[PDB]
Protein backbone atom coordinates (compact mmCIF):
# COMPACT_ATOMS: atom_id res chain seq x y z
CA UNK A 1 0.00 0.00 0.00
CA UNK A 2 2.39 2.76 1.06
CA UNK A 3 4.45 2.42 -2.66
CA UNK A 4 1.25 3.71 -4.30
CA UNK A 5 -0.51 7.26 -3.53
CA UNK A 6 -3.73 6.69 -1.57
CA UNK A 7 -4.39 10.17 0.25
CA UNK A 8 -6.61 13.22 -0.01
CA UNK B 1 27.58 21.88 12.48
CA UNK B 2 26.67 20.40 9.36
CA UNK B 3 27.09 16.52 8.73
CA UNK B 4 28.74 15.20 5.71
CA UNK B 5 27.04 11.87 4.35
CA UNK B 6 28.39 10.31 1.64
CA UNK B 7 27.01 7.20 -0.07
CA UNK B 8 29.15 4.07 0.48
CA UNK B 9 26.73 1.15 -1.07
CA UNK B 10 23.89 0.72 -3.06
CA UNK B 11 22.04 -2.04 -2.63
CA UNK B 12 19.75 -3.78 -5.04
CA UNK B 13 17.55 -7.05 -5.00
CA UNK B 14 13.61 -5.34 -4.57
CA UNK B 15 12.15 -6.23 -7.36
CA UNK B 16 9.28 -3.84 -6.93
CA UNK B 17 8.83 -0.42 -5.07
CA UNK B 18 10.83 -0.39 -1.69
CA UNK B 19 9.07 0.84 1.07
CA UNK B 20 10.59 0.35 4.67
CA UNK B 21 14.34 -0.25 6.07
CA UNK B 22 15.23 -0.08 9.58
CA UNK B 23 18.24 -1.13 11.21
CA UNK B 24 18.39 -4.37 14.11
CA UNK B 25 18.73 -2.45 17.44
CA UNK B 26 22.69 -4.29 17.74
CA UNK B 27 23.52 -2.71 15.02
CA UNK B 28 24.68 -5.51 12.68
CA UNK B 29 21.75 -5.85 9.94
CA UNK B 30 18.97 -3.73 7.78
CA UNK B 31 15.66 -5.02 7.11
CA UNK B 32 13.97 -3.97 4.09
CA UNK B 33 10.17 -4.56 3.07
CA UNK B 34 8.93 -4.33 -0.59
CA UNK B 35 5.81 -3.80 -2.74
CA UNK B 36 7.13 -7.62 -4.09
CA UNK B 37 5.94 -9.51 -0.80
CA UNK B 38 9.61 -9.62 0.44
CA UNK B 39 11.81 -9.14 3.91
CA UNK B 40 15.58 -9.29 2.56
CA UNK B 41 18.52 -8.26 5.32
CA UNK B 42 21.38 -7.14 4.68
CA UNK B 43 24.73 -6.23 6.66
CA UNK B 44 24.64 -2.65 7.73
CA UNK B 45 28.17 -2.40 7.48
CA UNK B 46 29.55 -3.97 4.37
CA UNK B 47 25.93 -3.89 2.87
CA UNK B 48 26.17 -7.69 1.86
CA UNK B 49 22.88 -9.22 0.79
CA UNK B 50 22.21 -12.10 3.58
CA UNK B 51 18.68 -13.44 2.89
CA UNK B 52 15.50 -12.91 1.41
CA UNK B 53 12.15 -13.78 3.91
CA UNK B 54 8.82 -14.94 2.05
CA UNK B 55 5.87 -16.05 3.07
CA UNK B 56 3.46 -13.36 2.72
CA UNK B 57 0.56 -13.16 0.16
CA UNK B 58 0.86 -9.26 -1.24
CA UNK B 59 3.04 -6.30 -0.43
CA UNK B 60 4.40 -5.49 2.21
CA UNK B 61 4.07 -1.51 3.81
CA UNK B 62 6.39 -2.08 6.93
CA UNK B 63 9.19 -4.10 9.16
CA UNK B 64 9.90 -3.96 12.28
CA UNK B 65 12.60 -5.91 14.53
CA UNK B 66 12.27 -6.56 18.38
CA UNK B 67 15.07 -5.94 20.99
CA UNK B 68 16.87 -8.64 21.08
CA UNK B 69 17.37 -8.44 17.19
CA UNK B 70 16.14 -11.76 16.72
CA UNK B 71 12.81 -11.56 15.68
CA UNK B 72 11.06 -9.35 12.99
CA UNK B 73 7.33 -8.13 12.12
CA UNK B 74 5.91 -7.21 8.69
CA UNK B 75 2.81 -5.76 7.97
CA UNK B 76 0.96 -6.71 4.92
CA UNK B 77 -1.95 -5.92 2.19
CA UNK B 78 -2.81 -9.50 2.51
CA UNK B 79 -4.09 -8.11 5.96
CA UNK B 80 -1.76 -9.99 7.99
CA UNK B 81 1.19 -9.63 10.29
CA UNK B 82 3.95 -12.11 10.26
CA UNK B 83 6.38 -12.97 13.11
CA UNK B 84 10.07 -13.93 11.44
CA UNK B 85 12.81 -15.62 13.00
CA UNK B 86 15.23 -13.50 11.39
CA UNK B 87 18.09 -16.36 12.00
CA UNK B 88 15.81 -19.56 10.47
CA UNK B 89 14.06 -17.52 8.01
CA UNK B 90 10.58 -18.74 9.48
CA UNK B 91 7.37 -17.44 9.76
CA UNK B 92 6.64 -17.73 13.74
CA UNK B 93 3.07 -16.56 13.72
CA UNK B 94 0.65 -14.66 11.32
CA UNK B 95 -1.54 -11.99 13.10
CA UNK B 96 -4.91 -11.90 11.44
CA UNK B 97 -7.74 -9.53 12.41
CA UNK B 98 -7.29 -6.51 10.75
CA UNK B 99 -9.95 -6.17 7.84
CA UNK B 100 -7.84 -4.38 5.30
CA UNK B 101 -4.61 -3.84 3.98
CA UNK B 102 -1.96 -4.13 7.12
CA UNK B 103 0.04 -0.63 6.82
CA UNK B 104 2.42 0.00 9.72
CA UNK B 105 3.85 -1.99 12.78
CA UNK B 106 6.08 -1.96 15.22
CA UNK B 107 7.50 -3.93 18.39
CA UNK B 108 6.96 -2.30 22.07
CA UNK B 109 11.04 -2.03 23.78
CA UNK B 110 9.60 -5.14 26.08
CA UNK B 111 9.86 -6.99 22.81
CA UNK B 112 6.06 -8.58 24.55
CA UNK B 113 3.89 -6.80 22.20
CA UNK B 114 3.04 -5.62 18.98
CA UNK B 115 1.46 -2.58 17.39
CA UNK B 116 -0.22 -2.37 14.42
CA UNK B 117 -2.57 0.29 12.03
CA UNK B 118 -4.70 -0.37 9.25
CA UNK B 119 -6.26 1.01 6.05
CA UNK B 120 -9.36 -0.38 8.37
CA UNK B 121 -9.25 2.49 10.54
CA UNK B 122 -8.19 0.55 13.70
CA UNK B 123 -5.03 0.20 15.81
CA UNK B 124 -4.17 -3.47 16.71
CA UNK B 125 -1.85 -4.51 19.91
CA UNK B 126 -0.87 -7.77 19.62
CA UNK B 127 0.69 -10.55 22.36
CA UNK B 128 3.36 -11.38 20.36
CA UNK B 129 3.74 -15.12 22.60
CA UNK B 130 0.31 -16.23 21.43
CA UNK B 131 0.00 -14.29 18.22
CA UNK B 132 -3.30 -13.09 19.59
CA UNK B 133 -5.05 -9.43 19.13
CA UNK B 134 -5.37 -8.27 22.91
CA UNK B 135 -7.24 -4.94 22.10
CA UNK B 136 -8.79 -3.45 18.64
CA UNK B 137 -8.83 0.77 18.92
CA UNK B 138 -11.36 2.25 16.80
CA UNK B 139 -8.77 5.11 16.49
CA UNK B 140 -8.74 6.97 13.39
CA UNK B 141 -11.73 7.85 10.44
CA UNK B 142 -9.32 6.92 7.91
CA UNK B 143 -6.39 4.76 7.30
CA UNK B 144 -3.57 4.71 9.82
CA UNK B 145 -0.61 6.00 8.61
CA UNK B 146 2.25 5.03 11.41
CA UNK B 147 1.78 3.42 14.82
CA UNK B 148 4.83 3.86 17.49
CA UNK B 149 5.82 2.89 21.14
CA UNK B 150 7.72 5.57 23.67
CA UNK B 151 10.64 5.13 25.37
CA UNK B 152 9.30 2.44 28.42
CA UNK B 153 6.01 1.23 25.56
CA UNK B 154 2.96 2.67 28.06
CA UNK B 155 2.34 5.03 24.93
CA UNK B 156 0.96 4.36 21.11
CA UNK B 157 1.14 7.10 18.88
CA UNK B 158 -0.70 6.86 15.82
CA UNK B 159 -1.51 8.89 12.81
CA UNK B 160 -4.31 9.06 9.59
CA UNK B 161 -4.78 10.53 6.89
CA UNK B 162 -7.90 11.89 8.91
CA UNK B 163 -5.44 14.26 10.24
CA UNK B 164 -5.47 13.49 13.68
CA UNK B 165 -2.41 12.24 15.67
CA UNK B 166 -3.39 10.08 18.78
CA UNK B 167 -1.71 9.36 21.89
CA UNK B 168 -3.22 6.13 23.62
CA UNK B 169 -1.99 4.46 26.97
CA UNK B 170 -1.02 0.57 25.86
CA UNK B 171 -2.65 -1.00 29.10
CA UNK B 172 -6.20 0.01 29.10
CA UNK B 173 -5.93 1.16 25.14
CA UNK B 174 -7.70 4.53 26.32
CA UNK B 175 -6.89 7.68 23.77
CA UNK B 176 -5.17 9.86 25.92
CA UNK B 177 -4.72 13.01 23.58
CA UNK B 178 -5.36 14.44 20.16
CA UNK B 179 -3.63 16.69 18.72
CA UNK B 180 -5.48 19.24 16.30
CA UNK B 181 -4.74 21.62 12.80
CA UNK B 182 -7.10 23.81 11.75
CA UNK B 183 -6.12 23.33 8.49
CA UNK B 184 -6.29 19.36 8.68
CA UNK B 185 -3.87 17.95 6.45
CA UNK B 186 -3.76 13.81 6.41
CA UNK B 187 -0.91 12.98 8.93
CA UNK B 188 1.25 10.79 6.78
CA UNK B 189 3.76 10.00 9.69
CA UNK B 190 4.00 9.92 13.25
CA UNK B 191 7.15 8.79 16.25
CA UNK B 192 7.67 9.66 19.74
CA UNK B 193 10.93 11.50 20.07
CA UNK B 194 13.48 9.21 21.56
CA UNK B 195 13.19 10.96 25.26
CA UNK B 196 9.51 10.10 24.65
CA UNK B 197 8.49 13.80 25.33
CA UNK B 198 7.93 15.08 22.14
CA UNK B 199 6.22 13.36 18.74
CA UNK B 200 7.24 14.06 15.15
CA UNK B 201 4.58 14.13 12.78
CA UNK B 202 4.67 14.81 8.76
CA UNK B 203 1.77 15.93 7.22
CA UNK B 204 1.22 16.13 3.08
CA UNK B 205 1.46 20.14 3.19
CA UNK B 206 5.54 19.41 2.37
CA UNK B 207 5.98 19.96 6.57
CA UNK B 208 7.48 18.00 9.33
CA UNK B 209 6.06 19.59 13.14
CA UNK B 210 8.10 18.26 16.39
CA UNK B 211 4.98 18.42 19.27
CA UNK B 212 5.07 18.86 22.68
CA UNK B 213 1.86 16.34 23.02
CA UNK B 214 1.27 17.27 26.52
CA UNK B 215 1.15 20.54 26.46
CA UNK B 216 -0.32 20.46 22.87
CA UNK B 217 2.35 23.11 21.68
CA UNK B 218 4.12 22.92 18.54
CA UNK B 219 7.78 23.55 19.36
CA UNK B 220 9.49 23.51 15.59
CA UNK B 221 8.57 22.96 12.12
CA UNK B 222 10.59 21.31 9.44
CA UNK B 223 9.97 22.61 5.55
CA UNK B 224 11.62 23.14 2.67
CA UNK B 225 11.50 19.08 1.24
CA UNK B 226 8.70 17.45 -0.93
CA UNK B 227 5.55 15.34 0.96
CA UNK B 228 2.55 15.87 -0.43
CA UNK B 229 1.62 12.20 -1.55
CA UNK B 230 3.39 9.49 0.08
CA UNK B 231 3.73 8.09 3.97
CA UNK B 232 7.08 8.72 4.12
CA UNK B 233 9.24 8.06 7.12
CA UNK B 234 11.13 10.52 9.30
CA UNK B 235 14.11 9.81 11.72
CA UNK B 236 15.71 11.78 14.72
CA UNK B 237 19.63 11.15 14.21
CA UNK B 238 20.90 11.03 17.61
CA UNK B 239 24.47 9.40 17.22
CA UNK B 240 26.22 12.74 16.46
CA UNK B 241 24.89 16.02 15.67
CA UNK B 242 21.14 16.55 16.84
CA UNK B 243 19.04 16.11 13.19
CA UNK B 244 15.73 15.55 11.64
CA UNK B 245 16.16 13.23 8.63
CA UNK B 246 13.35 12.35 5.87
CA UNK B 247 12.84 11.24 2.52
CA UNK B 248 11.49 13.11 -0.07
CA UNK B 249 9.23 13.58 -3.48
CA UNK B 250 12.26 15.11 -4.94
CA UNK B 251 13.93 12.15 -4.68
CA UNK B 252 16.65 13.77 -2.30
CA UNK B 253 17.44 12.74 1.34
CA UNK B 254 16.68 15.89 3.89
CA UNK B 255 18.54 16.56 6.98
CA UNK B 256 17.69 19.18 9.07
CA UNK B 257 19.27 20.63 12.13
CA UNK B 258 16.92 19.91 15.39
CA UNK B 259 17.09 23.08 16.94
CA UNK B 260 17.46 25.48 14.69
CA UNK B 261 15.55 24.01 11.90
CA UNK B 262 17.93 24.89 8.83
CA UNK B 263 18.75 22.29 6.03
CA UNK B 264 21.94 20.78 6.75
CA UNK B 265 22.65 18.36 4.06
CA UNK B 266 20.81 17.33 1.12
CA UNK B 267 21.45 13.67 -0.43
CA UNK B 268 21.72 13.11 -3.84
CA UNK B 269 21.94 10.04 -5.46
CA UNK B 270 18.11 8.09 -5.73
CA UNK B 271 16.35 8.49 -8.91
CA UNK B 272 12.52 8.13 -6.99
CA UNK B 273 10.74 8.92 -4.47
CA UNK B 274 12.89 8.37 -0.73
CA UNK B 275 9.85 6.87 0.99
CA UNK B 276 12.31 5.68 3.65
CA UNK B 277 15.09 6.28 6.12
CA UNK B 278 16.41 4.84 9.12
CA UNK B 279 19.53 6.23 11.21
CA UNK B 280 21.76 3.47 12.65
CA UNK B 281 21.92 2.79 16.74
CA UNK B 282 25.33 3.65 17.02
CA UNK B 283 27.38 4.83 13.85
CA UNK B 284 26.40 7.95 11.79
CA UNK B 285 25.20 5.86 9.16
CA UNK B 286 22.22 6.44 7.46
CA UNK B 287 19.45 4.29 5.07
CA UNK B 288 17.05 5.74 2.09
CA UNK B 289 15.04 3.64 -0.41
CA UNK B 290 13.18 4.21 -2.57
CA UNK B 291 10.14 3.88 -5.36
CA UNK B 292 10.36 1.69 -8.75
CA UNK B 293 12.22 3.30 -10.79
CA UNK B 294 14.85 2.60 -8.50
CA UNK B 295 14.43 -0.15 -6.17
CA UNK B 296 17.47 0.27 -4.22
CA UNK B 297 18.49 1.08 -0.22
CA UNK B 298 21.53 3.47 -0.25
CA UNK B 299 23.68 3.80 2.70
CA UNK B 300 25.33 6.72 4.07
CA UNK B 301 28.33 7.53 6.42
CA UNK B 302 29.29 10.65 8.38
CA UNK B 303 31.75 11.81 10.43
CA UNK B 304 29.27 14.11 12.67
Amino acid sequence: ARTKQTAR
Amino acid sequence: VKPNYALKFTLAGHTKAVSSVKFSPNGEWLASSSADKLIKIWGAYDGKFEKTISGHKLGISDVAWSSDSNLLVSASDDKTLKIWDVSSGKCLKTLKGHSNYVFCCNFNPQSNLIVSGSFDESVRIWDVKTGKCLKTLPAHSDPVSAVHFNRDGSLIVSSSYDGLCRIWDTASGQCLKTLIDDDNPPVSFVKFSPNGKYILAATLDNTLKLWDYSKGKCLKTYTGHKNEKYCIFANFSVTGGKWIVSGSEDNLVYIWNLQTKEIVQKLQGHTDVVISTACHPTENIIASAALENDKTIKLWKSDC
